[PDB]
């Protein structure tokens, strides 16, 4: 299996404050 | 009136007997956790506030001061971890579980929002939230014929909170808490906000970042299609999360791979390998790289699509490392497929952009370069070119490198490039 499977850590926003 | 205080005046009033006194000293806390500049969160921990506040949740004969409460702890949550461990500590996720329930949907939200921001802080909390019996208040929260006729700013919380709940890795979710939200999942996909959007599409690529089982259970909910669709949008926050859990569904089985195939998605690419974003071009690349790793069948779709001379491009020119996933597809694509394949490869140019990159410090490029060399050569053989290979690399230059490549401090470079040249040069 030439996949490779573990690509850079990304998202949305971990935590968010509120104003 | 509540602006500005000090923590020992808040202080002050969250300890008078008095519920009113109580609200405004819990506003003011708020008004202070709510700036931008360093708010007191430490400050506001230190003086013992948090199991107060978490008490002032229950107050349902107080709805205004559950929401000021709900705020304060949403943005204490919202910092370090050791920050967020307060406001769990402090006994705060059954109390914001309850007020999912609230009638109050501001306050509802706000629960929601709080809840985000502890699953976002990790594995165990995000565990820990899903034990509570976070999952089904809020999916009840979704549970109307058009999401269009809920507030959008609580849709997108509450998308963005389900989505904290998909995430993470070491462990993943629990598969039963997966197999209950993606139903609602699949739904939000098809809403037409573009946050709703970008937050779903990052919920399907987290929870197709992993085994191959847990990318099946997304594929079997058939989004693909959906996800091929969102690919082509024209929202940088939609594209980047589609692209990602694409990707991420392409490292899985053949039949997985060809899912995507199947829905379209190779026909979006030479617009993302030539996106001006410069992080698109690196993950559309490593995308292409493993449907290059699958079957000869596979390979022939990226042939068919024109894509081959969209990879000689970014061979060519890309930021490094997208240059680096390039060097990989090219490699993978040289290992599985026909000779055939590969000769079309050379004839669209690939040799003199791989050449180039073999002066690049990066010792793994390196030995993916030098293996797509000896995959090349290996099909040249089969038709008596090798010396038509041999001259190609000469002329433009790549014995030079190989040659230089002999002494090189690596066991894995020295031996492959002294095994060319033996063998061709």
């Amino acid at each position: 299996s030439a996949k490779r499977k573990e690509p850079e850590p990304k998202g949305s926003t971990k935590k968010k404050a509120k104003t | 009136g509540t602006v500005n205080w000090s923590v020992e005046d808040i202080v002050k009033g969250i300890n008078s007997n008095n519920l009113e006194s109580q609200l405004q000293a819990t506003q003011a806390a708020r008004k202070l956790l709510s700036r931008e500049k360093q708010p007191p969160i430490d400050n506001i921990i230190r003086a013992g506030l948090i199991p107060k506040f978490v008490s002032f949740l229950g107050k349902t004969d107080c709805s205004p001061i559950q929401f000021e409460s709900a705020w304060a702890l949403t943005n204490i949550a919202s910092g370090t971890s050791e920050q967020t461990k307060a406001v769990v500590d402090g006994g705060a996720i059954p109390a914001f579980i309850s007020l999912l329930a609230s009638p109050h949907a501001h306050i509802s939200e706000q629960a929601v929002w709080a809840l985000g921001n502890i699953a976002g802080d990790g594995s165990a909390f995000r565990d820990l939230v899903i034990k509570h019996g976070a999952i089904d208040p809020l999916l009840a929260l979704l549970a109307v014929p058009d999401l269009s006729t809920l507030a959008c700013g609580y849709l997108r919380n509450l998308t963005w909170t389900l989505s904290n709940l998909c995430r993470n890795k070491n462990p993943a979710p629990p598969l039963d808490a997966v197999e209950q939200i993606l139903p609602t999942l699949v739904r939000l996909l098809h809403h037409n906000d573009p946050e709703v959007l970008a937050d779903s599409c990052w919920a399907i690529s987290y929870l197709t970042d992993g085994p191959n089982e847990r990318i099946e259970m997304v594929v079997k909910k058939g989004v693909v299609p959906q996800l091929v669709k969102l690919l082509g949008a024209t929202e940088l926050p939609i594209v980047t999360p589609a692209l990602r859990a694409i990707g991420n569904i392409v490292t899985g089985t053949d039949e997985q791979t060809q899912k995507v195939i199947d829905a379209g998605a190779l026909a979006v690419f030479p617009s993302l390998l030539t996106n001006p974003k410069t992080n698109i071009q690196k993950e559309a690349t490593w995308t292409m790289s493993n449907i290059t790793a699958g079957r000869q069948d596979q390979i022939q779709q990226v042939v068919n699509h024109g894509l081959v001379p969209f990879l000689v491009g970014v061979l060519s020119k890309a930021d490094f490392k997208t240059q680096k996933e390039a060097a990989w597809a090219i490699t993978n694509y040289t290992s599985g497929g026909t000779v055939e394949q590969i000769v079309y490869l050379v004839h669209c140019g690939i040799i003199e952009p791989l050449m180039n990159l073999l002066s690049a410090k990066d010792t793994k490029i390196i030995q993916v370069i030098l293996d797509a060399i000896s995959n090349i050569f290996q099909a040249a053989e089969k038709l008596g070119e090798t010396e038509k290979l041999s001259i190609m690399i000469e002329e433009c230059g790549g014995l030079d490198k190989i040659e230089a490549l002999q002494r090189h401090e690596n066991e894995s470079v020295y031996k492959a490039s002294l095994n060319l040249i033996e063998k061709y040069f």
